[PDB]
């Protein structure tokens, strides 16, 4: 009797949620063939009741998850028919409009189904930080992902600018202190600058110690924060070569950061108002817009 | 052509291309499509090749 | 006006939406009538060319 293979099968997936593989089946029954076993489990797949998985050890059939539900009225089976999808976005998340489409089903339906979900504890609704134009439904035992939501600087869906400009002007006095240190030690050159050189886990910890903010700042925050520093011209970034120390986030390889002067002061073109004009196209001799009655230039030279 | 796309190397590493669960959503069809899907040649292939 | 027109309604005898469904708007049978004007307050009359 087929049915009998299917019904021991499905008590087998129950005794292991993880799934089982041929080998267990073949163990649990050995009087039963290979063949009549494949038939069986062609037969769950087909009717839908089993889901393959193909590990490193083989193929594992595993019990469709039916038993965790959240929305009961009407039919279960919208209900695993919306939440197959949720699990697969899982930690990114799927705004509503991608959920209707991959449904598709009317708008009706899926907000029904969202907020039964919602109700019996299966799904979190998060506002995506990276374009706030919808909620993104994410399964709420999984921790929600940082760049799609979340993050250090994003403080409920709006940028922190203060809290970054802060950082930065903390890590540029530490650094411009750390040099004028080591200019001042005047011990060895090649000694002033390791020690006016800082690593990002010493000026993490130094953050951490200063705490400005309540949210945590990990070691790769306080690494962006350096970077940008160093697009702003001011600091400068070395990758030394270390294999294990106090910091060992890369392998055998360490950023050291050191507060550098700019290269040159600012140019002469500048200190003129035709340089930094924004209406310089349109300067012509004779016109509305010359340099004789120019109003950049009279307040330039009044001042 | 797949063969020799995978013995590119000699020594394959033991590749760790897990099934994840790409179980699609049984969604439901248009009748349109539905009709479309009838009337399609695999349809009736797969008809003709069931007896 | 007399068996093409009746075709045409056949046709599109059912037109529904696919949102909601169970909803639909069926033609049961159309009429062209005699020709009348709107001149009237809602009252039709007849009217010669
Ligand atoms: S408006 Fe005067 S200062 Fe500005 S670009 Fe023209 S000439 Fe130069």
């Amino acid at each position: 009797d087929p049915v009998e293979i299917e019904n021991r099968i499905i008590e087998l997936c129950h005794q292991f949620p993880h799934g089982i593989t041929d080998q267990v089946i073949q163990n649990e029954m050995p009087h039963i063939e290979a063949q009549q076993r494949a038939v069986a489990i062609n037969r769950l797949l087909s009717m839908g009741q089993l889901d393959l998985l193909r590990s490193n050890t083989g193929l594992l059939y595993r019990i469709k998850d039916s038993q965790n539900a959240g929305k009961m009225k009407g039919s279960d089976n919208q209900e695993k028919l919306v939440y197959q999808i949720i699990e697969d976005a899982g930690n990114k998340g799927i705004w509503s409009r991608d959920i209707r489409y991959k449904s598709n089903l009317p708008l009706t339906e899926i907000n029904k189904i969202l907020k039964n979900l919602e109700s019996k504890k299966l799904i979190k609704a998060v506002k995506s930080v990276a374009a706030s134009k919808k909620k993104v439904y994410m399964l709420y035992n999984l921790q929600p992902d940082r760049s799609v939501t979340g993050g250090a600087w994003y403080s409920d869906q709006d940028f922190e600018s203060e809290f970054v400009e802060v950082l930065n002007q903390q890590c540029f006095k530490f650094l411009q202190s750390k040099a004028e240190t080591a200019r001042e030690s005047k011990q060895n050159p090649m000694i002033q600058r390791n020690s006016s050189f800082a690593s990002s886990h010493e000026v993490w910890k130094y953050i951490c110690e200063l705490g400005i903010s309540k949210v945590e700042l990990s070691m790769e925050d306080i690494e962006t924060i350096l970077n940008t520093l160093i697009y702003d011209g001011k600091v400068e970034m070395t990758i030394i070569a270390a294999k294990e120390g106090t910091v060992g986030s890369v392998d055998g390889h360490m950023k050291l950061y050191r507060a550098v002067n700019p290269i040159i002061p600012p140019t002469g073109l500048v200190r003129a108002p035709c340089g930094l004009c924004p209406v310089f196209d349109d300067c012509h001799e004779g016109g509305e817009i010359s340099p004789s009655n120019c109003i950049y230039m009279t307040e330039w030279l009044e001042f | 052509e797949a063969a020799n796309e995978a013995g590119d190397s000699s020594q394959d590493e033991a590749e760790d291309d897990v099934k994840q669960i790409t179980v699609r959503f049984s969604r439901p069809e248009s009748e349109q499509a539905r009709q479309r899907r009838v009337q399609s040649y695999e349809f009736l292939q797969k008809k003709h090749a069931e007896e | 006006i007399n068996v093409e027109i009746k075709k045409i309604m056949k046709a599109n005898e059912k037109v529904t939406s696919d949102a909601d469904p169970m909803w639909y708007l069926k033609y049961l049978n159309i009429y062209v009538g005699l020709p009348d004007v709107e001149e009237s307050f809602n009252v039709t009359r007849p009217v010669s060319p």
